[PDB]
DNA sequence: GGGCGGCCGCCC
DNA sequence: GGGCGGCCGCCCT
């Protein structure tokens, strides 16, 4: 089982593993408190925890029907029931799936090309947990199985997650394939679609935004990030515009003046008083400007 | 600081 | 975001935890492993981890680690004033300060710090690159807590080792830190006042990282078997050869560098209990050593029944 | 000709 | 005559 | 360069 001071592999809201340390156990909700490599410490659910063996880790037993032979991986040696795992297992070099995502897994999308590219992309295909049988709330935003992707493992649908257009399922940045720009946090302007409805790679199209989005979306991003409300437009939200406007994909509004840029969005940005609060009603300056809600920037 | 496991 | 491509003139680390500067032959993208040629025209596999891109001329508009673009703000994009490198101020270890900020204008990546103050018998003791070699010192650049040991903690899968990372063969000029139990190579070390001979455990040692500043070093006193052993096992692998005549090699070592022996109870010694203790330590030993004698040859040749180091 | 690269 | 302690050197 | 091929030259008789 698992045990305080137990080193354990725990896999966090971004579909990476990360190296912590147990300093709690909890089986009446089955959650585990983990430390991590900067001393923080969150709860873990024991579906993303993980601990020359002899035992199927899967299924807690041994069996006797042939066909199956207990296979062990090369990188994790663990010995997988050929059944229990997903897809399936040859029997006797094998890589699981929780290493092949390990290995091809990363920040601002996974691997495209490689050995392993196309080995995740094969993995990508069937779903470790019931699709099905998933709890949502209203808005199928969360589940309450906290069960997301095609690694299974938690996630922020609001923090570099794309939805699905076919299943609704949310999807990890770091275990997508298709994207060629990083994501944005609550940037929900996309059409995506998945590997198991598609049968093959994904599809993703990035939708049209106007000015109000670019707007909402930018001064979301950095609330999130610099974990502040208010943001100068020439000291802040314009620069960030600037320095990154390749990476935001605004389609026609790319071919636009940068003199009209800065006109377009400080407009916006005082015209839509139901999502955007100016420096006026906290007596700063009126160039200043944050989220009347901290919440990410509606589709259409 | 923390970093994402590979093999 | 391609990083590692053929014909690529690139600087590799060594299993000696040192930097030399090569070319890729061939990208083995399912071992994550380049064939890389050196100077000498000779060819290794190298790790993807111990493979950095030679200094291009100019500027550098792209992090060389991650290849791609953030948007995060407060990530700028710092260069290495040494070898132009472009870095991600979260893409370093430790840390790299943005330009102006953190007082001095210049900074130095942590490739081009180690590459100045690494050396063969140990590092630099003293300056601002010492200095800069320690601060580097205090942070490892992977996961240790993550390797894969083998049951007597000697090597891991990852062949990741000592600050800098590199690869290494823990019987080959490394000391074993006691508190973390990791490998750390002597090129990297400041503390040493004589180069380690091959197979020698015979050190209590704490790195950096659990001292939280300068390392700390102790020699263990040797028994004759132990001298007796170290010298076999140390010539045995500068040499590459199993067996060492007694008055023209073994004897003729030890006293020639006796002072590099570090020897402490024993320094005292006369030269001439020095060939009396050696050569019946030499003999009454046949678990640890083998004779000529034993092969068809002189009595007075020596060599280890198993090429292996001194146990401690 | 082998040699640690030194800047 | 021939047993045997002893070790010099070729050879790939 | 170390594993054998080769065999001198004491001793006992
Ligand atoms: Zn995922
Ligand atoms: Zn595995
Ligand atoms: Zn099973
Ligand atoms: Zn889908
Ligand atoms: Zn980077
Ligand atoms: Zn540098
Ligand atoms: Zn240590
Ligand atoms: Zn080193």
């Amino acid at each position: 089982r698992l045990w305080e001071g137990q080193d354990v592999l725990a896999r966090w809201t971004d579909g990476l593993l990360y190296l912590g340390t147990i300093k709690k156990v909890d089986s009446a909700r089955e959650v585990c408190l983990v430390q991590f490599e900067d001393d923080s410490q969150f709860l873990v659910l024991w579906k993303d925890i993980s601990p020359e063996e002899l035992l199927c880790c899967v299924c807690r037993s041994e069996t006797v029907v042939p066909g199956n032979r207990l296979v062990s991986c090369e990188k994790c040696r663990h010995a997988y029931h050929q059944d229990c795992h997903v897809p399936r297992a040859p029997a006797p070099s094998w890589v699981c799936r929780q290493c092949v995502f390990a290995i091809a897994t990363k920040r601002g999308g996974a691997l495209k090309k490689g050995p392993y590219a196309r080995a995740m992309l094969g993995m990508k295909l069937s779903l470790p947990y019931g699709l099905k049988g998933l709890d949502w709330d209203a808005g199928h935003l969360s589940n309450r199985q906290q069960s997301y992707c095609y690694c299974g493992g938690p996630g922020e649908w609001n923090l570099k997650m794309l939805q699905c257009r076919s299943c609704l399922q949310w999807f990890h940045e770091a275990c997508t394939q298709c994207l060629s720009k990083p994501l944005l946090y609550g940037d929900r302007f996309y059409e995506f679609e998945c590997c198991v409805c598609r049968g093959g790679p994904e599809k993703v199209r990035r939708l049209q935004l106007r000015w109000v989005d670019v707007a909402h979306l930018v001064l979301y991003h950095l609330s999130v990030c610099c974990k502040k409300k208010y943001f100068d437009f020439d000291r802040e939200i314009l620069p960030f515009t600037s320095e990154n406007w390749d990476s935001l994909l605004l389609g026609e509004l790319s071919d636009t003046p940068k003199g009209e840029r800065s006109s377009q969005l400080l407009s916006a940005l005082n015209s839509h008083k139901d999502r955007f609060i100016s420096g006026r009603e906290i007596k700063k300056r009126k160039c200043l400007f944050g989220l009347h809600a901290r919440t990410p920037p509606p589709v259409e | 600081v923390k970093k994402p496991h590979r093999y």
